[PDB]
């Protein structure tokens, strides 16, 4: 009834979707061929027999990742027509993914999404998985979000985006794509749960004892975050939280909608054996500045909204005591215009351990979505890099000779400056 | 340094390199020099197995303070050396390296 | 899908192309008779970018072998992997153009370029989705330089949106293999500046240094040098072909290393270069690969990057490795050498990672560098060119073939503009 459609764009989105759907199949007992040896309805559809087709599309402008999906262990899980692929990728170019290469694919993607929506009864919204500093993860994501806003102008559109890291980076033109995507989607998005590869690397090293993690472990952690977010739709709990609840409780103003994701019980097997992870402990770990999965120090800013999504053996009184302890803390400061900055969700299903993963089996877990003004510093860094590269006008010819104008660069930079000003304004205390 | 013939040629080839500071020194360059010495001297007529383990390591100044051979050993034979004989040989190899360059300096002055 | 048309011009181009097709067939498990004898399915997953499937499941390289003399054609045909190319793709003439750029660009290059253009049009119309072209040639040669230039210009005006990238062997600083090398090199570079997207400048003397000092080769022949160049070409288009954690085709590399249209000259490289003696003493890790590829001794052009600043670099890794190690090595390289990277381009490194390493290796990587040290090579070419042109030496050949001194002046002015742009940036 509360069906939701997940859209995975680009290599980052497709691989995170691989991890997410592996986790969903494990959680709901669905075999990797769609058969089982309700709860599995907001994300899967039943076709006559036991076949459960996931309610998602995998769209990329490059055949490689989608073909890996098509021939992997989950080759028979996804509908072959919902694994949409192009011929030539966007080559880390926003213009290619938005204007030149993305226009030859957007119609097919919209047709498939319309088929999925028609197959649904009540559509809660969309989950868009993508990366900020990619070609199709930026241009095609922005194009798709604007087309969805044109079509489904009322359904919520939550996006899980890999924010560029402060120091580590795999591409040279990431600031351009990030600024342009922020412009276009900020026009047409509800809330964007943000994450950094560098922060997850640090989390893995410090907590999971892994010194050489790959993208696979990062995707597993992100999939755990997404599972914690969607558990209320997929399972039954004391306090249910829907997508509209996220949108309402985490977005104070239409432009300030970039919360940061966190996951407390990130722990290895032996350490989990030696610990007694409780509600208070996991909450304190969530509010620890070193456990943030976006490399921004929360002490540099003020929280405006927090969404604590507990799951498993969790008692509401313990949650209330832990939240009261957090509020009594002095290092954790909130904005003065949000006397109540905690949306609490509790689910009865403990997190499922993926066979072959690094996370240990725990009795309870919490995912914390925090909207804070500490993201303003990350925005400032991103626009500073954009300003340097645009002042030298580097790489601009690649974007211009592909259906874009330098005026769009200037407009996107001005919009980002306005966003920084808005963050500064909401940061200050009322007088 | 029980060979003598091989260490002689090896001190003539590392002279143009180690005089530079350590910051410009990178391990991937010296191996070609070591391999050249083992080919020119009498150490070429030798068991290929033991020659597979003899390499260089970079201690962490000047090039005459961070160069030293290692001869790593793993497997069953590693139960005789036990990571302590390899932490003692290198403790010895410095004293035999210094007392070897302090001599080839004094035969250059002469 | 993303098919590449490979054109080999001249002796240098034909020999390097023969080695390149040998290594590519090794990667894809193609028999020298054209049959697939490989083991993994990924070899045939993207065989189409370089090969065309014939009738009896035999794979014919999408290569055009063009030369103005038949000796190289006969040598390529008679040797191993010579029965691999299509016999209709050997387009050659009789007179070998000498070492004259004008002969290969204006007198015999005309007829031979009409024929090779017909062949290239057929090959392109056969393709499903053309990614671009790649040319192997030498700038200091005869038919090689001039004819590669003419083909580049004509194919560019026919296919302007495709990626045209060339692996050109530039003249060496110390010893020249051709007396008229500066003239041919200057004219070829003047034509390459405007009609090419990616020019990988390779010098034979840097390759000799690599073979003698890094590979400890006692008698390095042209086979080894061509193997190195082929490994670089492999690495790039392997990032294109095989699956990986972070893909990058030719166009992505072109976007990430060409900040300005005329600044598209690169110094290639290859990380896992070890002598047979030292292969047992060296640990094959991402830090080792990075330290070797960023070493000034490994770069395949005789231009010291310490004399300039890296506009951009590209690291194409191959093999199963951790993305965190790659990114942390990239960050450490940028931080340590902050004085050797341009300040107005943050994150001067473009990282691609492929899952399939080259045969016989566990890890590998190719380094592409857009640095302002190519200005040294162009400066050397300019001094030699102006030294010969001031007294008008060996010029009557070029004039008699049908050229003019105004063309020489334009070529040297364009190359001086190139060095001015590099020095400015």
């Amino acid at each position: 009834m509360r069906e939701c459609i997940s859209i995975h764009v680009g290599q980052a989105g497709v691989q995170i979707g691989n991890a997410c759907w592996e986790l969903y199949c494990l959680e709901h007992g669905i075999q990797p061929d769609g058969q089982m040896p309700d709860s599995f309805n907001t994300f899967f559809s039943e076709t006559g027999a036991g076949k459960h087709v996931p309610r998602a599309v995998f769209v990329d402008l490059e055949p490689t990742v989608i073909d890996e999906v098509r021939t992997g262990t989950y080759r028979q899980l996804f509908h072959p027509e919902q694994l949409i692929t192009g011929k030539e990728d966007a080559a880390n170019n926003y213009a290619r993914g938005h204007y030149t290469i993305g226009k030859e694919i957007i119609d097919l993607v919209l047709d498939r999404i319309r088929k999925l929506a028609d197959q649904c009864t009540g559509l809660q919204g969309f989950l868009v998985f993508h990366s900020f500093g990619g070609g199709t993860g930026s241009g095609f994501t922005s194009l798709l979000m604007e087309r969805l806003s044109v079509d489904y102008g009322k359904k919520s559109k939550l996006e899980f985006s890999i924010y560029p890291a402060p120091q580590v980076s795999t591409a040279v033109v990431e600031p351009y794509n990030s600024i342009l995507t922020t412009h276009t989607t900020l026009e047409h998005s509800d809330c964007a749960f943000m994450v950094d590869n560098e922060a997850i690397y640090d989390i893995c090293r410090r907590n999971l004892d892994i010194e050489r993690p790959t993208y696979t472990n990062l995707n597993r952690l992100i999939s755990q975050i997404v599972s914690s977010i969607t558990a209320s739709l997929r399972f039954d709990g004391a306090l249910n939280v829907d997508l509209t609840d996220f949108q309402t409780n985490l977005v104070p103003y239409p432009r300030i909608h970039f919360p940061l994701a966190t996951y407390a019980p990130v722990i290895s097997a032996e350490k989990a054996y030696h610990e007694q992870l409780s509600v208070a402990e996991i909450t304190n770990a969530c509010f620890e500045p070193a456990n943030q999965m976006v490399k921004c120090d929360p002490r540099h800013g003020k929280y405006m909204a927090c969404c604590l999504l507990y799951r498993g053996d969790v008692v509401p009184k313990d949650v209330n005591a832990a939240i009261a302890t957090i509020k009594t803390k002095r290092s954790i400061q909130f904005v003065d215009w949000c006397p109540t900055g905690f949306k609490v969700g509790i689910n009865y299903q403990p997190p499922t351990v993926v066979p072959g993963g690094d996370l240990a089996k725990v009795q309870r877990a919490v995912c914390m979505l925090s909207n804070t003004t500490a993201i303003a510093e990350a925005w400032a860094r991103l626009d500073h890099k954009f300003d340097l590269m645009y002042a030298k006008r580097a790489f601009v010819h690649w974007y211009v000779g592909e259906g874009m104008e330098e005026g769009e660069f200037s407009e996107a930079r001005e919009d980002m400056a306005a966003l920084e000003k808005d963050y500064e304004e909401v940061g200050v205390d009322s007088v | 340094l029980g060979q003598g013939d091989f260490i002689r040629h090896l001190m003539d080839l590392l002279k143009p390199e180690l005089v530079r500071p350590a910051t410009t020194l990178y391990q991937h360059n010296l191996t070609g020099i070591l391999e050249t010495a083992v080919r020119a001297t009498n150490a070429q007529f030798d068991s290929p197995e033991i020659l597979r383990r003899l390499d260089v390591r970079l201690l962490e100044d000047t090039g005459w303070d961070v160069f030293s051979l290692d001869y790593h050993v793993d497997g069953p034979i590693a139960t005789v050396f036990t990571r302590e004989c390899m932490s003692h040989y290198l403790r010895v190899f410095n004293f035999l390296w210094r007392a070897k360059r302090m001599e080839y300096i004094l035969t250059d002055i002469r | 899908m993303r098919e590449i048309v490979h054109i080999q011009a001249g002796q240098c181009g034909n020999q390097i192309g023969a080695k390149f097709w040998e290594v590519i067939s090794d990667e894809h498990g193609i028999d020298p008779s054209g049959n697939y004898v490989g083991d993994s399915d990924l070899q045939l997953e993207r065989i189409s970018v370089y090969y065309n499937e014939a009738s009896s499941h035999k794979y014919v390289p999408r290569a055009i072998l063009v030369d103005l003399e038949p000796g190289t054609m006969d040598s390529v045909r008679s040797g191993a992997f010579g029965h691999l190319f299509r016999p209709d793709n050997f387009i050659f003439g009789q007179s070998g153009a000498g070492n004259n750029w004008a002969k290969g660009h204006y007198t015999e290059g005309a007829e031979l370029v009409d024929s090779v253009l017909d062949v290239v049009r057929k090959e392109c119309e056969n393709c499903d989705c053309l990614q671009g072209f790649q040319l192997t040639h030498s700038l200091g040669g005869g038919t090689g330089s001039g004819m590669g230039t003419l083909l580049i210009s004509k194919v560019r005006e026919e296919y302007p949106d495709r990626i045209m990238n060339t692996f050109s062997v530039v003249p060496s600083p110390k010893v020249s293999d051709t007396v008229v090398e500066p003239y041919n090199a200057t004219l070829s570079i003047h034509q390459l500046v405007e009609n090419t997207d990616e020019t990988y400048c390779i010098d034979n003397e840097a390759l000799y240094d690599i073979c003698f000092r890094t590979l400890k080769l006692a008698t390095p022949t042209y086979g080894d040098l061509n193997h190195l160049v082929s490994a670089t070409m492999s690495g790039v288009t392997t990032s294109l072909r095989f699956p990986g954690q972070l893909n990058a085709d030719l166009r992505k590399l072109a976007v990430n290393m060409v900040p300005f249209p005329r600044l598209h000259f690169f110094m290639p490289g290859f990380a896992p270069l070890t002598a047979r003696g030292s292969q047992q003493y060296r640990a094959l890790t991402v830090p080792e690969l990075t330290q070797q590829m960023f070493d000034a001794k490994n770069m395949m052009a005789a231009c010291d990057p310490r004399h300039g600043r890296y506009l951009t670099v590209a690291t194409v890794f191959r093999g199963r490795m951790s993305m965190k190690e790659v990114d942390e090595q990239m960050l450490a390289i940028q931080s340590k050498n902050s004085s050797y990277f341009v300040e107005w381009i943050p994150n001067n490194v473009k990282v691609a990672v492929c899952d399939i390493p080259p045969r016989g290796l566990k890890m590998s990587s190719t380094f592409i560098g857009n640095s302002t040290a190519i200005q040294e090579l162009f400066k050397r070419i300019s001094e030699q060119f102006t030294a010969m042109f001031r007294r008008k030496a060996f010029l009557h050949w070029y004039t008699g073939e049908g050229m003019d001194e105004m063309e020489f002046t334009e070529a040297e002015s364009n190359m001086n503009d190139l060095v001015s742009e590099y020095q400015q940036y």
